[PDB]
RNA sequence: UGUCCCAACGUUGGGCCCGGUGAACUGUACAUUCCAGUGCGGAGUCUGGAGACACCCAGGGGGAAGCGAAGACCCUAUGGA
RNA sequence: CGCUCUAAUUGGAUGGAAGUAGGGGUGAAAACUCCUAUGGACCGAUUAGUGACGAAAAUCCUGGCCAUAGUAGCAGCGAUA
RNA sequence: ACCCUCAGAAGGGAGGCGAAAUAGAGCAUGAAAUCAGUUGGCGAUCGAGCGACAGGGCAUACAAGGUCCCUCGACGAAUGACCGACGCGCGAGCGUCCAGUAAGACUCACGGGAAGCCGAUGUUCUGUCGUACGUUUUGAAAAACGAGCCAGGGAGUGUGUCU
């Protein structure tokens, strides 16, 4: 759930901004965002044997 | 009173006629800079080569003036590829034992930068005695 | 005010464009040329049509400007400029090594360049630079 | 802050610095530029005349909208930055003082080196229409001066 | 009855110059342009010419198909309400 | 070709490691390497592995910063001080 | 610490400590964007994808590159003469012989020279070519879309099954 604990939402078109989820004027959740989730991180379910 | 470099600093290798010819060719022909397209137009774009991939890329389409594109045709002669400009083949050395098996008539040694002054001094005197030139010699006042 | 010309050309009864062409060629080769008796230089064709062309050039213009010469002096100098890359270093150097004069300011007579002479006994359809200038409204100072 | 950016022979030189001064950096560049090469004493008389309004300071780079001044030489735009001038007078007072404490003839020494450097901005905020606020900052300026025997 | 013919003079606050304070919009790059042409047919940047010594102040806004908003109109989506 | 960490084999470093700056050499190239200055403690190579492994771009994200600019505003309100 | 300066527990100067204060308080290192000062190159008559490749100017401590230039000679691919002689053409000019000769890129040897001198690096000038990049598109320099600049961040991953 790292990076997913936020209700951040995108403003969409209209304010001359990229459609990036933001919260309190701060971008979040998405992989390109600082403090956002890891896109394809290490996973516990992976069989390493 | 003056600085002098340790070792066989002026030594030259003995190359076949064909090798001297090819070494001379490599040096005469040279090659383009092969820097990345438009590296000079934007500071965030370094010089490190990257194949131009733009569909409309002028350099990619081979437009005269946009710079040469890396191709196998630019490779240097096998017989000389990699030689130090002197003609010597280089051998990387980290200690005195690395000097063993080195032919001072055909190879010159380059002491890794990490090596300290104490170990370098030993490597340098042993190399000279083995008739081996050291490309990056220590300069001492004599 | 004293022009050390290596060559003095006499444009009297000579086809303007042909002289201009040979003079530009010489100036590019490093020759300092003085063209003399410009008012007597000649241009072939029907006077009424030739005049219309020069009048149109005088009428053209705007804020950026299209300052076209009216004196035979300048008409000829401009004709030569159009045969020189006057905006390039070597071109401006050549152009500035050429000067055109009304009458002959030198003591020497000018030479008549080969192939530029017009034979009045064989031609009636031509006009004089001086005639064009007067028509254009110039002050016949010659 | 800065460190002297130029070498100085302690036996024939005296130094001084201003730190984080809250004044126009653009004005400081103009004043430094103008007094360099002058004698400390000349610099002082010049700055007092600037403050008095008798001598304008040439504004050669930060001159947008600046009206021309007839007394400006070889240039058109100039002004009378009194605040930064007074800061430079403090600097000169410090320099000449240090100079005299060392046995030198302070006022007679030449301003060998003098340069202003922006070390930061004191941040501020100003409320604006439509529910937004924008920056309203103060420049922070360091300035180095090196006096040298004639 | 200055809405108009047809505009004038004046008043107060700005504007302009000086001290102090001191933002924002906007910025691919280059950029002194003009006339024509060309080009995805609406070019400061391509071609041909013309013009063009650098910088600065004030101005009214012709152009940058100016800035500000992933066109509201129209169509399309095995979209929504 | 380059990056991380693991293992085996094998090396470097306070007689100055990594990094950074400027500079020399090699390779078609990814990139490798040396010199000098700074730095002041870690750093490789080969082989077999491991992968949160390579950016110029997404009106991309965060931080820092320049031009804009000593420019706009610090006048306008029946309370001109 | 002490001293000097200053309106001054400020700041500055000088000084003391330490291997180091360019370790002096968000105080290990200290990139880029970028700013001040300054060195080199260019610069107030001149033109715009900012360069690539050639070639000139000026600039250059050492180290890590050491080459380079001119006479002459040797070798000498494709190509390839002048002149002279003879013969054709209205003429521009051509043919035959001299002759596949002289010449001919590179490379080398002898003799002489260069050490800012050769390479290289910075900048600038000349020549040739040249309207970014990525994307959308039949067609992009585009008056189609994106970005102010830089650094860092930023996109084929796991389980199960199948081939
Ligand atoms: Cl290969
Ligand atoms: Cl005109
Ligand atoms: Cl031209
Ligand atoms: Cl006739
Ligand atoms: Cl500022
Ligand atoms: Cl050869
Ligand atoms: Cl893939
Ligand atoms: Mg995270
Ligand atoms: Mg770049
Ligand atoms: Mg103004
Ligand atoms: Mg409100
Ligand atoms: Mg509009
Ligand atoms: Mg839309
Ligand atoms: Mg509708
Ligand atoms: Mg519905
Ligand atoms: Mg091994
Ligand atoms: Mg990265
Ligand atoms: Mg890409
Ligand atoms: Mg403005
Ligand atoms: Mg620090
Ligand atoms: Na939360
Ligand atoms: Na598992
Ligand atoms: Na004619
Ligand atoms: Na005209
Ligand atoms: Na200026
Ligand atoms: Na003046
Ligand atoms: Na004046
Ligand atoms: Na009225
Ligand atoms: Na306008
Ligand atoms: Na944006
Ligand atoms: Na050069
Ligand atoms: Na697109
Ligand atoms: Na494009
Ligand atoms: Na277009
Ligand atoms: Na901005
Ligand atoms: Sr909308
Ligand atoms: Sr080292
Ligand atoms: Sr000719
Ligand atoms: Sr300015
Ligand atoms: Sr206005
Ligand atoms: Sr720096
Ligand atoms: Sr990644
Ligand atoms: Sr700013
Ligand atoms: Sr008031
Ligand atoms: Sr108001
Ligand atoms: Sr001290
Ligand atoms: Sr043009
Ligand atoms: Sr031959
Ligand atoms: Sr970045």
């Amino acid at each position: 759930y790292a990076g997913l604990r936020t209700p951040a939402e995108s403003f969409g078109s209209g304010r001359g901004q990229a459609h990036v989820p933001k919260l309190d004027g701060r971008a979040r959740r998405v992989p390109q965002a600082v403090k956002g989730r890891s896109a394809h991180p290490p996973k516990t379910e992976k069989d390493r044997s | 009173t003056e600085l002098q470099a340790r070792g066989l600093t002026e030594k030259t290798p003995d190359l076949s006629d064909e090798d001297a010819r090819l070494l001379t060719q490599r040096h005469r022909v040279g090659k383009p800079q092969f820097n990345r397209q438009d590296h000079h137009k934007k500071k965030r774009v370094s010089t490190s080569w990257r194949k131009p991939r733009g569909q409309l890329s002028k350099q990619r389409r081979g437009i005269k003036g946009k710079g040469d594109t890396v191709e196998a045709g630019f490779r240097s002669p096998t017989a000389v590829r990699g030689k130090h400009p002197s003609g010597f083949e280089e051998v990387r050395v980290h200690n005195v034992d690395d000097l063993e098996g080195v032919d001072g008539d055909t190879e010159a040694v380059r002491i890794a930068s990490k090596v300290g002054a104490r170990k370098r001094e030993r490597i340098e005197e042993e190399a000279e005695d083995a008739g081996i030139r050291v490309l990056n010699p220590t300069y001492v006042e004599v | 005010a004293e022009f050390d010309a290596d060559v003095i050309v006499d444009a009297r009864d000579c086809i303007m464009g042909r002289v201009a062409s040979q003079v530009a060629e010489q100036a590019l080769d490093g020759e300092t040329v003085a063209v003399v008796n410009a008012e007597r230089a000649v241009i072939t064709g029907r006077e009424e049509q030739i005049v219309e062309k020069y009048e149109k050039r005088v009428d053209i213009g705007n804020d950026n400007g299209y300052f076209y010469p009216k004196r035979p002096d300048g008409i000829f100098k401009r004709t030569i400029r159009g045969m020189l890359p006057h905006k390039k270093q070597r071109g401006r150097e050549a152009f500035e090594s050429v000067r055109v004069y009304l009458g002959n300011p030198y003591d020497e007579d000018g030479e008549v360049l080969d192939g530029t002479s017009l034979d009045r006994l064989s031609n009636i359809k031509f006009v004089t630079l001086g005639e064009i200038s007067e028509t254009l409204g110039a002050n016949k100072t010659w | 802050g800065i460190s002297y950016s130029v070498e100085a022979d302690p036996d024939t030189t005296a130094k001084a610095m201003l730190r984080e001064r809250q004044m126009s950096f653009k004005h400081s560049k103009a004043i430094a530029r103008e007094i360099k090469g002058k004698t400390a004493g000349e610099a002082v008389d010049y700055l007092e005349a600037v403050i008095e309004g008798d001598q304008p300071v040439p504004f050669k780079q930060h001159n947008s909208g600046v009206g021309h001044k007839s007394k400006v030489d070889g240039w058109d735009a100039g002004r009378y930055p009194e605040k930064a001038s007074k800061a430079f007078l403090d600097l000169l007072e410090n320099a000449v003082g240090n100079a005299d404490h060392q046995g030198f003839d302070g006022e007679a020494m030449t301003i060998k080196h003098v340069a202003a450097h922006k070390v930061g901005e004191q941040q501020g905020r100003k409320p604006r229409a439509m529910g937004r606020a924008s920056a309203w900052n103060s420049p922070q300026v360091d300035v180095e001066l090196i006096l040298e025997e004639p």
